[PDB]
């Protein structure tokens, strides 16, 4: 049970947009379908030397500082049927979450309630014609899983999000 | 008027690692003005079960597999063998 | 054209290992892992 005592240092972690180009005798094929949805035969596609400016942000339940959908909210999952599988959601418009070491994160109430009904306009049923969509919060598990954990200014934040995922829609 | 969703937050030093199944401890803060401004660009959810195809569907926040974080940016890409 | 893509990779496994190896060189702690 390996323990390692390194000179634990107070550094500042900053994200450098990472570009991933073609690896050796291989070629990167970008699908240009504005609304490509996961698995499937991409129609419009083209070879590229490198992907794009990818910002490697480590965090939970909320993907941040990344790529948005240019058309509508697009969701993706390996199997929308198996409840055990993660469902990723690509948003239409960015939302802001301002945080400080003082223990809080505030995000606009209106901006976020709107994205919720948008995401609600297509959940599991599969853009289902209609049914009741409910947003509750984590059942349990690790702190990093149960809360929006992320690395802010070098420090590790564990933001309680019950208020973001506790509502009902149709 | 200017109703903002205030979320209680906490800075922990002992954390469960995301890299591999481990635990780690970092030094406490030195700055008195840790300030971040991020743009939520997405969401990673999960759905309650045992209610397949019925009237309601519960969805809770998720995450954990950092791969699912890279997947959201790399979805539209693929590496093909070239001669 | 007319190609296939999916919930597999490109750089998912690659990137993951780059980022894991990036964090290591940057945010150094006092680790504890179980073998």
């Amino acid at each position: 049970t390996s323990v390692i005592t390194q000179a634990c240092p107070k550094v500042s972690f900053e994200p450098i947009p990472i570009h991933y180009c073609a690896p050796a005798g291989f070629a990167i094929l970008k699908c240009n379908n504005k609304t490509f949805n996961g698995t499937g035969p991409c129609t419009n596609v083209s070879t590229v030397q490198c992907t794009h400016g990818i910002r490697p942000v480590v965090s939970t339940q909320l993907l941040l500082n990344g790529s948005l959908a240019e058309e509508e909210v697009v969701i993706r999952s390996v199997n929308f049927t198996d409840n055990a599988k993660t469902i990723i959601v690509q948003l239409n418009t960015s939302v802001e979450i301002n945080c400080t070491g003082a223990g809080h994160c505030n995000i606009s109430r209106a901006k976020w309630n709107n994205t919720l009904k948008q995401i609600a306009s297509k959940l599991r049923e599969q853009f289902g014609n209609n049914k009741t969509i409910i947003f509750k919060q984590s059942s349990g598990g690790d702190p990093e899983i149960v809360t929006h954990s992320f690395n802010c200014g070098g420090e590790f934040f564990y933001c309680n999000s019950t208020q973001l995922f506790n509502s009902t829609w149709f | 008027g200017s109703d903002t969703i205030t979320l209680p937050c906490r800075i922990k030093q002992i954390i469960n690692m995301w890299q591999k199944v481990g635990k780690a401890m970092y030094a406490p803060p030195i700055s008195g003005q840790i300030r971040c401004s991020s743009n939520i660009t997405g969401l990673l959810l999960t759905r309650d079960g045992g209610n397949s195809n019925n009237e309601s569907e519960i969805f809770r926040p998720g995450g954990g597999d950092m791969r699912d974080n890279w997947r959201s940016e790399l979805y539209k890409y693929k590496v093909v063998k070239i001669e | 054209t007319e190609n296939f893509n999916m919930w597999k990779n490109d750089m998912v496994e690659q990137m993951h290992e780059d980022i894991i190896s990036l964090w290591d060189q940057s945010l150094k702690p006092c680790v504890k892992l179980t073998p």
